[PDB]
Protein backbone atom coordinates (compact mmCIF):
# COMPACT_ATOMS: atom_id res chain seq x y z
CA UNK A 1 0.00 0.00 0.00
CA UNK A 2 2.90 2.04 -1.41
CA UNK A 3 1.63 4.23 -4.47
CA UNK A 4 0.41 7.20 -2.21
CA UNK A 5 3.73 7.43 -1.01
CA UNK A 6 7.15 6.57 -3.02
CA UNK A 7 9.38 5.34 -0.11
CA UNK A 8 6.75 3.57 2.36
CA UNK A 9 5.60 6.51 4.78
CA UNK A 10 9.22 7.69 5.92
CA UNK A 11 9.33 11.52 5.76
CA UNK A 12 13.07 10.66 6.13
CA UNK A 13 16.20 8.49 4.28
CA UNK A 14 15.58 11.75 2.44
CA UNK A 15 18.03 13.92 3.46
CA UNK A 16 21.34 11.52 2.31
CA UNK A 17 19.50 9.93 -0.68
CA UNK A 18 19.86 13.83 -2.16
CA UNK A 19 23.58 13.91 -0.98
CA UNK A 20 23.91 10.52 -2.84
CA UNK A 21 22.40 11.46 -5.96
CA UNK A 22 23.98 15.01 -5.86
CA UNK A 23 27.87 12.66 -6.07
CA UNK A 24 26.00 10.71 -8.59
CA UNK A 25 25.38 13.09 -10.92
CA UNK A 26 27.44 15.46 -10.02
CA UNK A 27 30.13 13.53 -11.78
CA UNK A 28 28.11 11.37 -14.37
CA UNK A 29 28.48 14.73 -15.92
CA UNK A 30 27.99 18.56 -14.80
CA UNK A 31 24.71 19.75 -17.34
CA UNK A 32 21.05 18.42 -17.60
CA UNK A 33 21.66 14.83 -18.06
CA UNK A 34 17.98 14.62 -17.96
CA UNK A 35 18.13 16.63 -21.68
CA UNK A 36 19.54 15.38 -25.22
CA UNK A 37 23.01 17.24 -25.71
CA UNK A 38 23.49 19.72 -28.58
CA UNK A 39 27.15 19.90 -29.98
CA UNK A 40 29.42 22.65 -29.94
CA UNK A 41 32.66 20.94 -32.27
CA UNK A 42 36.15 22.92 -33.28
CA UNK A 43 38.24 22.04 -35.83
CA UNK A 44 42.15 21.90 -36.30
CA UNK A 45 44.69 24.58 -36.84
CA UNK A 46 46.23 25.09 -39.39
CA UNK A 47 49.33 27.01 -40.76
CA UNK A 48 51.74 28.26 -43.22
CA UNK A 49 53.17 24.77 -44.69
CA UNK A 50 55.02 25.45 -47.87
CA UNK A 51 58.82 26.91 -48.77
CA UNK A 52 58.57 30.06 -46.88
CA UNK B 1 78.83 16.07 -64.25
CA UNK B 2 78.33 13.65 -61.52
CA UNK B 3 77.46 16.33 -59.13
CA UNK B 4 75.18 17.69 -61.92
CA UNK B 5 73.30 14.06 -62.47
CA UNK B 6 72.85 13.96 -58.29
CA UNK B 7 71.70 17.26 -57.98
CA UNK B 8 69.07 16.18 -60.95
CA UNK B 9 68.15 13.09 -58.69
CA UNK B 10 67.52 14.59 -55.99
CA UNK B 11 65.15 17.61 -57.48
CA UNK B 12 63.55 14.77 -58.35
CA UNK B 13 62.62 12.77 -55.35
CA UNK B 14 61.12 16.81 -54.17
CA UNK B 15 57.76 15.90 -54.29
CA UNK B 16 57.65 13.95 -50.67
CA UNK B 17 57.33 17.49 -48.68
CA UNK B 18 54.33 18.47 -50.57
CA UNK B 19 52.59 14.73 -50.63
CA UNK B 20 53.56 14.50 -46.75
CA UNK B 21 51.71 17.75 -46.38
CA UNK B 22 48.37 15.73 -47.73
CA UNK B 23 49.28 12.84 -45.99
CA UNK B 24 49.11 14.46 -42.37
CA UNK B 25 46.09 16.95 -43.02
CA UNK B 26 44.24 13.20 -44.42
CA UNK B 27 45.34 11.75 -41.20
CA UNK B 28 44.32 14.70 -39.13
CA UNK B 29 40.66 15.47 -40.32
CA UNK B 30 40.31 11.90 -40.38
CA UNK B 31 41.70 11.66 -36.32
CA UNK B 32 39.24 14.94 -35.92
CA UNK B 33 36.07 13.04 -37.53
CA UNK B 34 36.29 9.82 -36.00
CA UNK B 35 36.95 11.95 -32.40
CA UNK B 36 33.92 13.44 -33.43
CA UNK B 37 32.19 10.41 -33.49
CA UNK B 38 32.68 8.90 -30.46
CA UNK B 39 31.92 12.26 -28.45
CA UNK B 40 28.90 12.70 -29.31
CA UNK B 41 28.28 8.80 -28.99
CA UNK B 42 30.23 8.31 -25.50
CA UNK B 43 28.21 11.56 -23.94
CA UNK B 44 24.70 10.41 -25.46
CA UNK B 45 25.65 6.66 -24.34
CA UNK B 46 26.49 8.36 -20.55
CA UNK B 47 23.38 10.39 -19.85
CA UNK B 48 21.26 6.84 -20.90
CA UNK B 49 23.14 5.32 -18.42
CA UNK B 50 23.41 8.28 -15.98
CA UNK B 51 19.16 7.65 -16.22
CA UNK B 52 19.99 3.52 -15.77
CA UNK B 53 21.78 4.13 -12.97
CA UNK B 54 19.68 6.47 -10.76
CA UNK C 1 40.95 6.72 -45.86
CA UNK C 2 43.46 6.20 -48.52
CA UNK C 3 46.76 7.30 -47.99
CA UNK C 4 50.61 7.87 -50.08
CA UNK C 5 53.54 5.31 -49.93
CA UNK C 6 56.46 7.23 -47.83
CA UNK C 7 60.40 6.94 -47.69
CA UNK C 8 61.68 9.51 -44.82
CA UNK C 9 65.11 10.25 -45.15
CA UNK C 10 64.29 10.71 -49.19
CA UNK C 11 62.46 13.12 -47.46
CA UNK C 12 65.19 14.59 -45.81
CA UNK C 13 67.48 14.72 -49.11
CA UNK C 14 65.49 17.13 -50.77
CA UNK C 15 64.55 19.32 -47.74
CA UNK C 16 66.62 22.55 -47.30
CA UNK C 17 68.93 23.80 -44.51
CA UNK C 18 65.96 26.69 -43.64
CA UNK C 19 63.45 24.35 -42.75
CA UNK C 20 64.57 21.42 -41.09
CA UNK C 21 62.42 21.80 -38.28
CA UNK C 22 59.77 22.90 -40.11
CA UNK C 23 60.41 19.40 -41.52
CA UNK C 24 61.23 16.50 -38.91
CA UNK C 25 58.02 18.40 -37.16
CA UNK C 26 55.86 17.67 -39.79
CA UNK C 27 57.26 14.08 -39.25
CA UNK C 28 56.83 13.85 -35.90
CA UNK C 29 52.83 15.38 -36.73
CA UNK C 30 52.76 12.28 -39.15
CA UNK C 31 54.29 9.90 -36.43
CA UNK C 32 50.96 10.96 -33.94
CA UNK C 33 48.46 10.92 -37.05
CA UNK C 34 49.81 6.91 -37.40
CA UNK C 35 49.43 5.92 -34.14
CA UNK C 36 46.38 7.88 -33.38
CA UNK C 37 44.18 6.51 -36.38
CA UNK C 38 45.38 3.00 -35.67
CA UNK C 39 44.23 3.15 -31.86
CA UNK C 40 40.70 3.49 -32.46
CA UNK C 41 38.31 2.04 -34.69
CA UNK C 42 36.40 3.68 -37.95
CA UNK C 43 32.92 3.02 -37.04
CA UNK C 44 31.61 3.31 -33.11
CA UNK C 45 29.77 0.41 -32.11
CA UNK C 46 26.06 0.81 -32.34
CA UNK C 47 23.92 -0.26 -29.05
CA UNK C 48 21.15 -2.32 -28.41
CA UNK C 49 17.80 -1.10 -27.66
CA UNK C 50 16.57 -4.10 -25.66
CA UNK C 51 19.01 -3.82 -22.89
CA UNK C 52 17.90 -0.04 -22.96
CA UNK C 53 14.05 -0.47 -23.18
CA UNK C 54 13.87 -3.07 -20.95
CA UNK C 55 15.91 -1.20 -18.01
CA UNK C 56 14.67 2.61 -18.34
CA UNK C 57 11.50 3.49 -16.38
CA UNK C 58 11.18 6.80 -17.96
CA UNK C 59 8.41 6.88 -20.56
CA UNK C 60 9.89 6.24 -24.17
CA UNK C 61 13.21 8.20 -23.25
CA UNK C 62 15.02 5.73 -24.75
CA UNK C 63 13.14 5.28 -27.93
CA UNK C 64 13.69 9.49 -28.33
CA UNK C 65 16.81 9.65 -27.27
CA UNK C 66 17.95 6.91 -29.93
CA UNK C 67 16.14 8.44 -32.36
CA UNK C 68 17.29 11.66 -32.19
CA UNK C 69 20.80 9.35 -32.21
CA UNK C 70 20.11 7.22 -35.30
CA UNK C 71 18.60 10.92 -37.22
CA UNK C 72 21.41 13.14 -36.52
CA UNK C 73 24.10 14.42 -38.52
CA UNK C 74 27.59 14.68 -37.19
CA UNK C 75 29.24 17.59 -39.34
CA UNK C 76 31.60 15.81 -41.19
CA UNK C 77 34.94 17.92 -41.82
CA UNK C 78 36.31 19.51 -45.21
CA UNK C 79 39.79 19.45 -46.26
CA UNK C 80 40.36 22.98 -47.34
CA UNK C 81 44.07 22.01 -47.99
CA UNK C 82 45.00 19.54 -50.05
CA UNK C 83 44.32 21.57 -53.39
CA UNK C 84 46.75 24.37 -52.31
CA UNK C 85 49.24 22.51 -51.60
CA UNK C 86 48.87 20.02 -54.52
CA UNK C 87 49.03 23.58 -56.75
CA UNK C 88 51.68 24.24 -54.59
CA UNK C 89 53.61 20.79 -55.89
CA UNK C 90 52.64 21.91 -59.05
CA UNK C 91 54.40 25.32 -59.51
CA UNK C 92 57.68 23.85 -57.63
CA UNK C 93 57.54 20.64 -60.76
CA UNK C 94 57.81 23.73 -63.01
CA UNK C 95 60.46 25.53 -61.52
CA UNK C 96 62.51 22.50 -61.22
CA UNK C 97 61.56 21.11 -64.18
CA UNK C 98 63.42 24.21 -66.05
CA UNK C 99 66.33 24.17 -63.23
CA UNK C 100 66.93 20.41 -64.71
CA UNK C 101 66.46 21.70 -68.46
CA UNK C 102 69.22 24.57 -67.81
CA UNK C 103 71.93 22.02 -66.04
CA UNK D 1 63.07 24.25 14.83
CA UNK D 2 61.19 24.08 11.21
CA UNK D 3 57.82 25.31 10.65
CA UNK D 4 55.46 22.61 11.17
CA UNK D 5 52.18 24.34 13.26
CA UNK D 6 52.68 27.09 10.11
CA UNK D 7 52.38 24.16 8.16
CA UNK D 8 49.49 22.60 9.41
CA UNK D 9 47.62 25.64 10.02
CA UNK D 10 47.65 26.55 6.27
CA UNK D 11 46.80 22.90 5.24
CA UNK D 12 43.32 23.60 7.38
CA UNK D 13 42.88 27.22 5.58
CA UNK D 14 43.59 25.60 2.13
CA UNK D 15 41.59 22.90 2.53
CA UNK D 16 38.41 24.51 4.05
CA UNK D 17 38.58 27.28 1.18
CA UNK D 18 39.55 25.64 -1.52
CA UNK D 19 37.34 22.34 -0.52
CA UNK D 20 34.60 22.57 1.95
CA UNK D 21 36.30 20.41 4.33
CA UNK D 22 36.66 20.70 8.02
CA UNK D 23 39.75 19.87 10.10
CA UNK D 24 39.91 17.69 13.21
CA UNK D 25 43.38 17.72 15.22
CA UNK D 26 43.82 14.49 17.63
CA UNK D 27 46.65 15.38 20.41
CA UNK D 28 47.44 11.59 21.17
CA UNK D 29 50.33 11.69 23.76
CA UNK D 30 51.16 15.41 23.28
CA UNK D 31 52.93 18.07 25.56
CA UNK D 32 50.27 20.06 27.41
CA UNK D 33 52.87 23.14 27.17
CA UNK D 34 52.70 22.50 23.42
CA UNK D 35 48.75 21.87 23.45
CA UNK D 36 48.33 25.43 24.90
CA UNK D 37 51.06 26.87 22.83
CA UNK D 38 48.88 25.13 20.00
CA UNK D 39 45.85 26.45 20.49
CA UNK D 40 46.69 30.04 21.39
CA UNK D 41 48.47 29.57 17.80
CA UNK D 42 45.53 28.98 15.78
CA UNK D 43 43.43 31.38 18.18
CA UNK D 44 45.67 33.95 16.89
CA UNK D 45 45.67 32.89 13.12
CA UNK D 46 42.45 32.66 12.99
CA UNK D 47 41.73 29.25 12.17
CA UNK D 48 39.89 29.06 15.77
CA UNK D 49 37.30 31.59 16.71
CA UNK D 50 36.12 32.22 20.29
CA UNK D 51 33.90 34.70 19.08
CA UNK D 52 32.06 33.25 16.12
CA UNK D 53 30.94 30.35 14.83
CA UNK D 54 33.58 30.54 12.03
CA UNK D 55 36.25 28.02 13.46
CA UNK D 56 38.00 25.62 10.98
CA UNK D 57 39.15 22.80 13.34
CA UNK D 58 38.28 20.60 16.37
CA UNK D 59 40.94 19.73 18.87
CA UNK D 60 41.07 16.77 20.96
CA UNK D 61 43.80 16.61 23.09
CA UNK D 62 44.83 13.33 25.13
CA UNK D 63 47.85 14.52 27.02
CA UNK D 64 50.74 12.82 28.46
CA UNK D 65 49.55 12.94 31.78
CA UNK D 66 46.99 10.79 31.29
CA UNK D 67 46.72 6.86 31.48
CA UNK D 68 47.72 4.51 28.65
CA UNK D 69 43.75 4.32 27.96
CA UNK D 70 43.32 7.42 27.01
CA UNK D 71 46.55 8.07 25.20
CA UNK D 72 45.52 5.27 22.99
CA UNK D 73 41.95 5.89 22.35
CA UNK D 74 42.12 9.77 21.99
CA UNK D 75 43.28 9.32 18.21
CA UNK D 76 39.43 7.47 18.02
CA UNK D 77 37.90 10.06 18.88
CA UNK D 78 39.69 12.07 16.61
CA UNK D 79 39.18 9.96 14.19
CA UNK D 80 34.98 9.99 15.34
CA UNK D 81 34.37 13.15 15.03
CA UNK D 82 35.82 13.38 11.95
CA UNK D 83 33.94 10.50 10.46
CA UNK D 84 31.32 12.58 11.27
CA UNK D 85 32.02 15.23 9.23
CA UNK D 86 32.69 12.83 6.10
CA UNK D 87 29.85 10.25 6.16
CA UNK D 88 27.02 13.09 7.29
CA UNK D 89 28.17 16.21 5.47
CA UNK D 90 29.92 14.62 2.12
CA UNK D 91 32.86 16.65 2.90
CA UNK D 92 36.58 15.82 2.66
CA UNK D 93 37.91 16.03 6.21
CA UNK D 94 41.72 16.87 7.18
CA UNK D 95 42.69 14.51 10.32
CA UNK D 96 46.06 15.29 12.40
CA UNK D 97 47.56 13.19 14.30
CA UNK D 98 50.55 14.79 16.21
CA UNK D 99 52.50 11.90 17.07
CA UNK D 100 51.36 8.17 15.88
CA UNK D 101 54.50 7.05 17.80
CA UNK D 102 52.97 7.85 20.78
CA UNK D 103 49.51 6.24 19.76
CA UNK D 104 51.65 3.12 18.91
CA UNK D 105 53.28 3.09 22.35
CA UNK D 106 50.48 3.59 24.05
CA UNK D 107 48.84 0.25 23.07
CA UNK D 108 52.01 -1.01 23.93
CA UNK D 109 51.43 -0.14 27.22
CA UNK D 110 47.98 -1.12 27.52
CA UNK D 111 48.67 -4.25 26.27
CA UNK D 112 51.28 -4.45 28.75
CA UNK D 113 49.17 -3.76 31.46
CA UNK D 114 46.41 -6.46 30.26
CA UNK D 115 48.88 -9.02 31.09
CA UNK D 116 49.92 -10.19 27.19
CA UNK D 117 53.10 -11.23 26.29
CA UNK D 118 55.00 -8.86 24.16
CA UNK D 119 56.48 -9.34 20.71
CA UNK D 120 59.72 -7.87 19.03
CA UNK D 121 61.12 -4.89 20.80
CA UNK D 122 58.44 -4.93 23.19
CA UNK D 123 55.20 -4.05 21.17
CA UNK D 124 52.13 -4.96 21.45
CA UNK D 125 50.93 -8.91 19.61
CA UNK D 126 48.12 -6.67 17.99
CA UNK D 127 50.32 -4.01 16.70
CA UNK D 128 49.63 -4.41 13.11
CA UNK D 129 46.09 -5.17 14.36
CA UNK D 130 45.96 -1.97 16.53
CA UNK D 131 47.58 0.39 13.73
CA UNK D 132 45.14 -1.43 11.12
CA UNK D 133 41.71 -1.12 12.96
CA UNK D 134 42.32 2.71 13.39
CA UNK D 135 44.17 4.15 9.72
CA UNK D 136 41.31 1.25 8.23
CA UNK D 137 38.96 4.38 8.45
CA UNK D 138 41.23 6.80 7.26
CA UNK D 139 39.24 6.12 3.69
CA UNK D 140 37.21 7.84 1.20
CA UNK D 141 33.98 6.53 0.73
CA UNK D 142 31.28 7.42 -1.46
CA UNK D 143 29.80 9.84 0.47
CA UNK D 144 33.27 11.65 1.14
CA UNK D 145 36.82 11.71 2.48
CA UNK D 146 39.49 11.60 5.34
CA UNK D 147 42.46 12.79 4.24
CA UNK D 148 45.31 11.85 7.20
CA UNK D 149 48.32 13.24 8.19
CA UNK D 150 50.56 11.76 10.86
CA UNK D 151 53.31 13.07 12.42
CA UNK D 152 56.29 10.36 12.81
CA UNK D 153 58.64 9.82 15.30
CA UNK D 154 61.23 7.04 14.34
CA UNK D 155 62.96 5.41 17.94
CA UNK D 156 66.89 5.38 17.35
CA UNK D 157 66.39 6.85 13.99
CA UNK D 158 65.98 3.23 12.95
CA UNK D 159 63.20 3.18 9.99
CA UNK D 160 63.14 -0.57 10.66
CA UNK D 161 61.61 -0.41 14.12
Amino acid sequence: QTSGGPVDASSEYQQELERELFKLKQMFGNADMNTFPTFKFEDPKFEVIEKP
Amino acid sequence: IDTEKSQQALVQKRHYLFDVQRNNIAMALEVTYRERLYRVYKEVKNRLDYHISV
Amino acid sequence: LALKTIDWVAFAEIIPQNQKAIASSLKSWNETLTSRLAALPENPPAIDWAYYKANVAKAGLVDDFEKKFNALKVPVPEDKYTAQVDAEEKEDVKSCAEWVSLS
Amino acid sequence: GVGKTVLIMELINNVAKAHGGYSVFAGVGERTREGNDLYHEMIESGVINLKDATSKVALVYGQMNEPPGARARVALTGLTVAEYFRDQEGQDVLLFIDNIFRFTQAGSEVSALLGRIPSAVGYQPTLATDMGTMQERITTTKKGSITSVQAIYVPADDLTD
